[PDB]
């Protein structure tokens, strides 16, 4: 009494979205209603994993900490303050969806 | 009671109404017997207190703990 | 980019109007309600004219308003009810002109929340307790007393909750110096919530519910519960004590009933119709707003249907009961949201869109030939009026108001350099387009 | 305990949900804090009463009504 | 058993003791007291009129919320007195 | 632009009947003055029925890149013991706050 | 301002770029047209001769004659589908009505 | 069976000694039981646990709840035993306990409630009678408590008629009694009652006899009393009688006639209040001579009410009141008769507030030089009272000379060290400013005097003067021998009294906050070596005073001692931070704040980075609030490239450090964080990648802090980017990860908007798994709880099935 993958696919408008378990939810219309709204960034995909969220393999060994180069180029009067936010530059930052996971850095 | 004027003052020392006191016993008698009887009340419920009718929220967290 | 953002007109649709003597002498002033902003008028009672004496801009959504005063003062207070999870109370200072806070309750969460309340705001007719609402379970009663410095004091709030239940509207009751009363109508959705066959959603009926506070004993107990005929709109404080019964009005659809715990039967009066109506016959009648008048001799009402025709209440009474009900045709104005009747024979009409009104009451009394209705009239079959136009009634001043406005256009239409604001708005057939030009005329 | 509490308390507000929510009660939750807020702001009920030309009493007694039943009947 | 009380509040003020003077109720931080602790009636009673609302000890100085909390509106809550089972 | 001789001015309208402008910054020293009193009187001139000024702003989404001018002109009718306590921390007179919280209406509206 | 009264509620209005004049459409729900409202009244005229009873007193040549103002009594709010438009061109300097244009009742 | 029911209704030991949880179930199920058990057993057996000897506040108070509740149970089944109720608890009502008096009038009340007014009065009325006094005063107060409870009108038919008894004079006496306990125990609440009560009490003010008069006066200013300012018409026919009778009677009946008197003439207008005023003002004149005490704490009560009002003016009050008032009242035997002392002051300090400062002032300050010092203390207080509520504006030459004298000689010819004297001498300095030249060097020779030796009880009250006056000390441009001041005050230093040396530090402090460093003559670099070794003093206040001392110096006289001896003096500070004393960590943090603005965050942010690397616990926590004093003091410009460049340090611990440091500065800092945000942002994200736990939790902390520091301010995008690594998260046992990351998330929720949380929970609130669910109905229910409101216009669109409809088409409406 439970859809199968190829069943469930021909019920709804966007069958690219539908996956393996989905069939086995107490709603699977719903689910995968809201799996196509025009947002709503998906579930970490590590939770049917079995490593606890932290892969030991991809050689995380490497530099501990790279400074911006803001931060090269008393200590410093408001002469070097003019520096900072004179050469201060904005980073790399990901949009509202992406997401992290253990690979996606190299 | 406290007051030093009170202590002050209480210090130096050395028809109608009969009517209202026979009639008044009259209808407290009536009514104790009433109730002693208790062979016509019909138990109208007067006001319910909701507070008193029904469990707190601390209550209710000390019923949930005890089921699970 | 950095904007900043200025205001060149303030709103000027009303939404709550409360009338009193919040300056403390004997005239008598008017406080509206802005969606945003609080604001005290005037009316001249030598021209007539309106003037606005305070305009503050409160930053919050205003939902209930009321006005109470102590026994023996002589200057109301303003109690608010807003979408903050506070209970305000204020107080106008005439020689700083300005609102003073006095008192701020906090209860709960702001925004405008289901059973958070601020929705529905009841006080006792001699000042001694507020009821603050909300449209689901929660209730909370502050009781209100005073100093010997004649200063206001507030207690610790007292709750009055019952899970599954709705609210369409709470009045506080008039008693004699007695208890506090509060009724309110009540509805309940538990079973509704259990039947998919859809029956329990039908057969489910309103009560009306009676909240004693007893300040002897310090809690609000549910008294009596009542399930009416069929479901109704807002109600009406009956005054009572010494001048007048205790009860209530309630207005439903096509009809309003007298109703009062005891031994006070129930008195129904069907809603008249304009004789000859075009309007659909599938459609009822309801009440959209009313007004009390009190006077050391006598009272009566004044109640305005959606078509915006005004009627006359009285009640015929005997030592303590109520017999009849009696309604004649008054006037017709437009819709209102709030009307205000003021000692010295003033009519203040507050629209739901377009300009406000103030009329002088004209004809006190009535000596006339238009029938009167009646609750004892027998009718198998509805009463029916002819509307005519204005008898009891004289317009003394017209407050302009832009609500709604729909369309905008900033052009030089004419050959000026300065462009003029054209604007549609206006709802029905009161609708216009404005032309607004910067400058006195 | 405290975390215990907090879970008793979160379910204790009306609208809250669980691992055991169902589609009906969701939605029904949301219609109903819907009309609740479209009775508590003030020009939401004005865009409402102008767009089906009504008067803001009538609409308001409508949501007030609309409260009780808002999706149908629930299931089986 | 550090449960909190969860009541209506009134108009009770909340008290802090010696040892707890600086402290937030809810969050124990230090920083930016913002707004004044109401504590409800059966907490604010008899030999209980007096007391720490983390602890239990003699107050002596006013219960603040910090900033933090208020501007997420935990103060909304009922009352936070810290009571044992 | 809405007088002659004056600057762009984004004017909108309201279902209430209410007219309002939002009008752009031109320099970093007026954008920080009037973020410097609107800080100060969020604080201590805070609205009359409970709400919180920067939460009634940020309703639905949080406020970016406005400053709330209506805040801003209550300045003018506080008492005068408040108004100095405010202009004293802007390192200013009152008077001098009125006359640069009128200079930016001027600009663009009337 | 000055004012100019319409017909129902205005939706939106353009501008003519070379005559400066302005082209209203305006829109009411639960309406009646102008020409519905006529036939629905001369219908309970028609009704009300017919009610059986002399025959002989004519309160229908009284109820056709004056139309109770609507911006003062309101506009009969009838029917739940029931729309009523119209466009509309007008002078902005004055306040004259240039061109008008009904349209059927449900549109 | 009987005690069956008492077997199980010991219930109450369920409650008693009893958890909490049981205490309500056992509460709600003997409510329930009630009404079955009895009132008979019930009562039989709570009614001598309440009658405990040694029961405890508590334990009282959850026996009234019972009590309440088994009234609630059982209404009309009380009333046979209702008498018996009443002898165990009418006492309780004049218990010196407050509480025990409110568990007491509570219990009667719903007692009164459960019972009627009928029963009530047939089991109170034979007491009414009684000859015992102590009888007829419970009776009144438990009448008073059964009115309260059951409204007025409806006790007012039995009030009428029990004051009206010819039978006996104590019927009447206790029915006047009851009016008045009624008048005391409901207050402003009897005013729409006032002039019933009013003709009910009003016939016995010219009775027969001579009780019964005293008890109505009594009664009618206790109705006076609880009226204020309300309420005279009301009383109209006791206008006469009252007056007739303070012109006719004369003992204990003349004072209760003139107390109500007293209480009356405030509701009066200002003709009835002059008119009235000059009557009894000629009697109470008269009544000055009296040799009774109770007569002159009436008397003076009575003059403080009268003279308040507006109906009487200074005038007639100097002209006629004055002169008898000060010979009759200001002499040693009211100095020491403690019982009329305070009234004495109250009374004078009340009258020269409308009279004027000057005349009263005057006539008690010539009275400041005498051979007894009680009087001179009185005089003393009266003066410094009416100098602090009005100042010395109308004071003039003749009358600044006399009190200088007078206050300096008062303060030399004194035995213990007083406060009174201290306070006395400081405000009036204080009112006297820039007026006071020459009494300067006078003042200054008195205080160098008083301070050179005896005891350190006079040196301490000489340094605490000198610390409350040097403002004005100086402020009269002299400096010099406020310098002799400042070296004897040096050279006392070495004390083995810490309150001593409390107070020469906070006058040593006061002197040099007040004078310049400029030109001042004690040197700094002599001062500040010998001040470092008293931080450690374990004294409170030694060590306050020491650490304002050495802040006030750091802030203004800074250039003159070595940068080596600043970075001792705040690692030595750095140990304050923990201190048990809320003020000890105030004056901590600003000192270091001072010292750190002096020496330069470069040297001090290394030797507290250093210091981090390397201590235990609490002196780590300590650090991390001083790196972030320093970084507000000093712009976290200065601080943020050398406290990222730590973390940089390939080793755990030291990373952690950072990480809390962090923590602490965006937490500190708050809106000053919007400018730093950039600069953090690829640090936190090496953290969140990291495995160590410590270093997620830390991340999200730091995002949780720096989140609810910037609001408003337009700092969405790297919130956003910081979010897409906290977010992976959610799916962690740790409970302490756990929290942490609930609590970024919350903070994510104010500062970057419920929408995106919604966002991120949509797809997860209906997953297959349970987990998941339950993350996510957990994180969503948070999000619902804050913001329910906004929501409402973010859900999605959910279209209709067969059975049910789910579009909101009201939101599709399109004008
Ligand atoms: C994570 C760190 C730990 O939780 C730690 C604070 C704490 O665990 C220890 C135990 C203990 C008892 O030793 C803690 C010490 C306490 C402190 C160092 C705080 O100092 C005080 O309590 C002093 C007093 O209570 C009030 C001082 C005050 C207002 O500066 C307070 O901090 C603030 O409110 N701020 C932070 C905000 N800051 C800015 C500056 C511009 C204007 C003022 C407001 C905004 C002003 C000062 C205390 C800070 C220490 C953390
Ligand atoms: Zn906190
Ligand atoms: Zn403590
Ligand atoms: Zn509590």
């Amino acid at each position: 009494n439970r859809f199968t993958v190829a069943e469930l696919k021909q019920l709804v408008a966007r069958p690219d979205v539908v996956e393996m378990h989905d069939v086995t939810a107490q709603d699977p219309k719903l689910l995968v209603h809201l799996k196509a709204t025009r947002n709503s960034v998906p579930v970490p995909r590590h939770w049917c994993f079995k490593r606890k969220y932290l892969q030991g393999k991809r050689g995380i060994e490497k530099p501990p900490f790279e400074l911006p180069d803001f931060i090269k180029r008393d200590i410093d009067y408001q002469k070097l303050h003019d520096a900072f936010f004179k050469w201060q530059t904005k980073p790399k930052l990901t949009i509202h969806g992406d997401l992290y996971y253990e690979g996606k850095e190299f | 009671n406290f007051d030093e004027e009170n202590a002050y003052f209480e210090d130096e020392e050395e028809d109608p109404l009969e009517a209202f006191m026979a009639e008044v016993e009259d209808q407290a008698a009536r009514d104790m017997k009433r109730l002693e009887e208790k062979d016509k009340e019909r138990k109208n419920v007067k006001g319910i207190r909701d507070d008193i009718e029904e469990e707190d929220d601390q209550e209710a967290y000390f019923r949930y703990m005890a089921e699970n | 980019m950095f904007l900043y953002n200025l205001t060149l007109q303030r709103a000027t649709g009303i939404s709550f109007a409360i009338h009193g003597n919040f300056s403390g002498t004997k005239q008598q002033e008017i406080v509206v309600s802005r969606g945003k902003i609080l604001e005290l008028l005037r009316p001249d009672p030598n021209t007539g004219k309106v003037h606005t004496l305070l305009t503050v801009e409160v930053f919050g959504v205003i939902r209930s308003l009321m006005a109470f005063r102590l026994t023996g003062g002589t200057k109301d207070y303003i109690v608010v009810g807003s979408d903050s999870g506070r209970i305000v109370i204020l107080e106008y200072q005439p020689s700083k002109n300005m609102f003073e806070k006095i008192h701020q309750e906090t209860f709960g969460k702001s925004g405008c929340r289901r059973i958070v309340p601020g929705q529905f705001l009841a006080v006792d007719p001699k000042g001694r307790a507020v009821m603050i609402s909300a449209i689901e379970k929660q209730k909370l009663v502050y009781i209100l007393n005073r100093d010997a410095a004649a200063r206001l004091t507030i207690s610790s709030p007292l709750e009055a909750h019952k899970a599954n239940t709705l609210v369409y509207h709470v009045v506080g009751v008039d008693v004699g110096f007695e208890n506090p009363m509060f009724a309110c109508l009540e509805m309940d959705y538990e079973e509704a919530d259990n039947d998919p066959t859809g029956e329990a959603a039908a057969n489910t009926q309103q009560t009306l519910t009676f909240y004693e506070l007893d300040l002897g004993l310090n809690h609000v107990v549910r008294k009596y519960s009542e399930p009416l005929e069929e479901h109704g709109n807002f109600l009406i404080t009956v005054p009572g004590g010494s001048d007048g019964p205790s009860g209530v009005l309630i207005c439903s659809e096509n009809y309003i009933t007298y109703k009062n715990f005891g031994d006070q039967p129930d008195i129904r009066c069907p809603i008249p119709r304009r004789r000859n109506d075009l309007d659909d016959p599938e459609r009822g009648m309801i009440f959209v707003c009313s007004a009390t008048h009190k006077t050391k001799s006598m009272f009566f009402f004044l109640a305005q249907t959606e078509q915006g025709d005004i009627f006359k209440i009285t009640l015929e009474t005997d030592e303590d009961m109520v017999t009849e009900i009696r309604l004649k045709y008054f006037d017709t104005v437009p819709v209102a949201a709030a009307m205000c009747v003021l000692k010295t024979g003033f009519l203040f009409v507050a629209s739901e869109f377009g300009n406000h009104y103030l009329y002088q009451i004209a004809h006190l009394g009535d000596d006339d030939e238009e029938p009167e209705f009646s609750s004892a009239m027998p009718l198998e079959d509805t009463f029916f009026f002819q509307p005519r136009p204005l008898k009891n009634l004289v317009l003394v001043d017209e407050l302009d108001s832009l609500s709604p406005i729909l369309f905008c256009q900033i052009a030089d239409l004419a050959n000026e350099d300065t462009p003029q604001l054209y604007v549609a708005c206006g709802r029905g057939p009161r609708s216009s387009l404005r032309v607004l030009r910067h400058g006195l005329e | 305990t405290i975390h215990s509490q907090l879970e008793h308390l979160q379910s204790k507000y009306i609208g809250t949900g669980h691992a055991d929510t169902t589609k009906w009660e969701w939605l029904v939750n949301q219609h109903r804090d819907s009309y609740c807020s479209y009775m508590g702001h003030f020009d939401l009920l004005n865009y409402f009463a102008i767009a089906e030309n009504e008067s803001k009493a009538r609409v308001r007694f409508n949501l007030m009504e609309k409260m009780l039943q808002p999706c149908g009947p629930p299931a089986d | 058993d550090l449960i909190f009380c969860r009541k209506q509040a009134g108009v009770a003020i909340g008290r802090l003791c010696e040892k707890c003077d600086g402290k937030c109720v809810i969050c124990d931080s230090y920083v930016r007291p913002c707004t004044l602790v109401r504590i409800c009636d059966e907490c604010n009673y008899g030999s209980y009129q007096g007391r720490c609302v983390i602890c239990g000890g003699p107050g002596v100085s006013d219960a603040y919320y910090c900033k933090e909390c208020t501007i997420q509106e935990k103060d909304r809550d009922g009352c936070p007195k810290i009571v044992n089972l | 632009t809405l007088i002659p001789g004056g600057s762009e001015s984004l004017v909108y309208t309201t279902l209430s009947g209410g007219i309002g402008i939002l009008v752009p910054f031109t320099s970093h020293e007026d954008h920080d003055f009037f973020q410097h009193v609107e800080m100060h009187l969020r604080s201590e001139h805070p609205p009359l029925c409970g709400r919180d000024h920067l939460s009634f702003r940020s309703y639905y989404f949080p406020v970016k890149n406005v400053i709330d001018g209506d805040l801003c002109e209550q300045f003018n009718s506080m008492e005068p013991n408040k108004q100095k306590n405010v202009s004293e921390e802007l390192d200013r007179t009152p008077p001098e706050v009125s006359k640069k919280l009128e200079d930016i209406r001027t600009r663009y509206a009337f | 301002q000055v004012a100019f009264p319409l017909q129902y509620t205005p939706r939106k209005f353009v501008i003519h770029p070379e005559s400066n004049n302005l082209i209203i459409i305006e829109t009411d729900h639960n309406a009646y047209t102008e020409a519905t409202k006529a036939q629905r009244k001369q219908q309970m005229a028609e009704e009300m001769v017919e009610a059986a009873g002399e025959l002989a007193a004519e309160m229908a040549a009284a109820f056709l004659n004056e139309n109770l103002p609507e911006s003062i009594f309101g506009a009969p709010k009838a029917g739940n589908g029931q729309w009523a438009s119209v466009i509309r061109v007008m002078n902005p300097i004055q306040g004259n009505t240039l061109d008008l244009v009904q349209l059927e009742q449900n549109e | 069976e009987e005690q069956k029911e008492r077997k199980i209704m010991k219930l109450l030991l369920k409650i008693k000694n009893g958890t909490p949880p049981m205490r309500k179930a056992a509460l709600r199920q003997i409510t329930d039981k009630a009404r079955e058990f009895g009132a008979g057993p019930l009562f039989n057996q709570i009614l001598p646990l309440l009658m405990s000897p040694t029961l405890e506040d508590q334990e009282r108070h959850l026996l009234v709840k019972v009590i309440d509740r088994i009234l609630y149970k059982l209404d009309d089944l009380v009333r046979p035993y209702v008498h018996k109720i009443l002898v165990v608890i009418e006492p309780l009502l004049i218990d010196e306990d407050y509480y025990a008096r409110v568990e007491g009038r509570e219990i009667i009340s719903n007692l009164a409630k459960a019972a009627g007014l009928a029963t009530m009065i047939s089991t109170m009325r034979p007491d009414i009678d009684n000859m015992d006094e102590y009888v007829r005063n419970t009776t009144a107060r438990a009448f008073a408590v059964v009115a309260s409870a059951l409204g007025i009108p409806s006790l007012l038919p039995f009030l009428k008629a029990v004051c009206k008894s010819k039978k006996s004079w104590q019927a009447r006496h206790t029915g006047i009694k009851i009016v008045q306990q009624i008048a005391i125990l409901m207050g402003c609440a009897i005013l729409p009652h006032l002039r019933s009560l009013v003709e009910i009490i009003e016939h016995g003010l010219v009775d027969e006899q001579q009780k019964v008069r005293t008890i109505s006066a009594l009664a009618i200013a206790a109705l006076a009393e609880a009226a204020t300012p309300y309420g005279i018409e009301s009383f109209d026919s006791v206008l006469k009688p009252l007056w007739k009778g303070i012109r006719q009677h004369r003992g204990k009946g003349l004072a209760a006639f003139l107390k109500a008197i007293g209480y009356l003439i405030p509701l009066m207008d200002a003709e009835y209040a002059n008119y009235y005023t000059r009557e009894v003002m000629l009697i109470l004149i008269r009544e000055f001579q009296s040799p009774d005490e109770e007569m002159k704490k009436i008397v003076l009560k009575v003059v403080k009410q009268c003279c308040g009002t507006d109906g009487v003016e200074a005038n007639y009050i100097k002209t006629e009141i004055l002169p008898p008032f000060f010979k009759h009242f200001w002499q040693h035997r009211m100095a020491l008769d403690r019982r009329n002392y305070r009234q004495l002051v109250d009374t004078t300090v009340e009258l020269a507030n409308k009279v004027g400062a000057a005349e009263i002032i005057s006539r008690i300050v010539d009275d400041l030089k005498d051979e007894a010092e009680q009087y001179r203390k009185m005089v003393m207080e009266t003066i410094e009272k009416i100098m602090g509520n009005l100042g010395a504006a109308d004071i003039d030459h003749k009358l600044e000379e006399q009190l200088i004298d007078g206050i300096l000689y008062a303060f030399q010819e004194q035995t213990t060290e007083d406060s009174v004297m201290l306070n006395g001498f400081g405000t009036v300095v204080n009112a006297l400013g820039k007026r006071v030249k020459p009494y300067l060097p006078q003042i200054c020779g008195t205080v160098l005097w008083r301070l050179n030796n005896k005891s350190a009880k006079v040196r301490q009250q000489a340094a605490d003067l000198i610390s409350r006056t040097a403002v004005v000390m100086k402020t009269c441009q002299e400096e010099k021998l406020m310098g002799h001041l400042g070296v004897v005050l040096y050279e006392y230093l070495g004390e083995e009294y810490p309150e001593v040396l409390g107070s020469i530090l906070g006058a040593l402090k006061a002197i040099v906050n007040v004078i310049g460093m400029h030109k001042m003559t004690p040197p700094i670099k002599d001062l500040l070596p010998r001040l470092t070794p008293i931080l450690k003093n374990r004294h409170e206040k030694v060590q306050e005073n020491c650490i304002d001392l050495v802040g006030r110096i750091a802030d203004r006289g800074a250039e003159y001692v070595s940068a080596r001896e600043w970075m001792r003096i705040c690692f030595e500070l750095l140990e304050l931070l923990k201190a048990h004393k809320k003020a000890i960590r105030r004056a901590t943090v600003n000192t270091f704040g001072y010292i750190a603005k002096a020496i330069g965050p470069h040297d001090v942010l290394a030797t507290l980075l250093n210091n981090l690397k390397v201590q235990e616990r609490q002196n780590r926590v300590c650090t991390t609030v001083a790196i972030a004093i320093v970084a507000e003091t000093c712009s976290p410009f200065t601080v943020l490239p050398a406290l990222m460049n730590e973390y940089r340090v390939p080793e755990l611990n030291v990373q952690n450090g950072v990480l809390k440091s962090l923590s602490f500065l965006f937490e500190y800092i708050g809106e000053m964080g919007k400018d730093y945000i950039y600069a953090v942002t690829p640090l936190l994200e090496d953290a969140l990648m990291d495995r160590d736990l410590v270093h997620r939790q830390t991340a999200s902390a730091v995002v949780q802090h720096m989140s609810l520091g910037v609001y408003g301010f337009g700092c969405e995008d790297s919130l956003n980017h910081l979010l897409n690594y906290v977010w992976p998260n959610v799916f962690e046992t740790s409970p302490h990860v756990i929290q942490a990351v609930m609590g970024a998330l919350e903070g994510l929720r104010v500062a970057i908007g419920p929408c995106r949380m919604l966002q991120y929970c949509l797809q997860g609130l209906f997953h297959p798994a349970r987990k998941v669910r339950d993350v996510y109905w957990k994180i969503y229910n948070s999000i619902y709880i804050g913001s329910q409101d906004a929501l409402i216009a973010h859900y999605p669109r959910i279209y209709n099935d067969d059975k049910n409809t789910y579009i909101r088409y009201e939101l599709d409406y399109i004008l």
